[PDB]
């Protein structure tokens, strides 16, 4: 149980192909039209995890 | 130093303001580790090559 929870909580620091692993960085550096492209990859990776 | 990009807008009526990694409108609300500026003069038809 500890190993599974640790892996699940660790998987939040992966870019999954985007430019950063922090949402606030993307939301404070790009226009709304270009934010979705980066956000989608993170969403898919976290859903898979 | 304090980097104010507002003085750049009124300096000249620029006709090309391409920004790749940052949206220009948010430039006043960010902090950077280091900044590099390069200056040169070229002909008009070569502007697209940059």
């Amino acid at each position: 149980n500890a190993q599974a929870l640790n892996t699940l909580v660790k998987q939040l620091s992966s870019k999954f192909g985007a430019i950063s692993s922090v949402l606030n960085d993307i939301l404070s550096r790009l226009d709304p039209p270009e934010a979705e492209v980066q956000i989608d990859r993170l969403i898919t990776g976290r859903l898979q995890s | 130093c304090v980097a104010d990009y507002s003085v750049l807008y009124n300096f000249a009526p620029f006709f090309a303001f391409k920004c790749y990694g940052v949206s220009p409108t948010k430039l006043n609300d960010l902090c950077f580790t280091n900044v590099y500026a390069d200056s040169f003069v070229i002909k008009g038809n070569e502007v697209s090559q940059i």
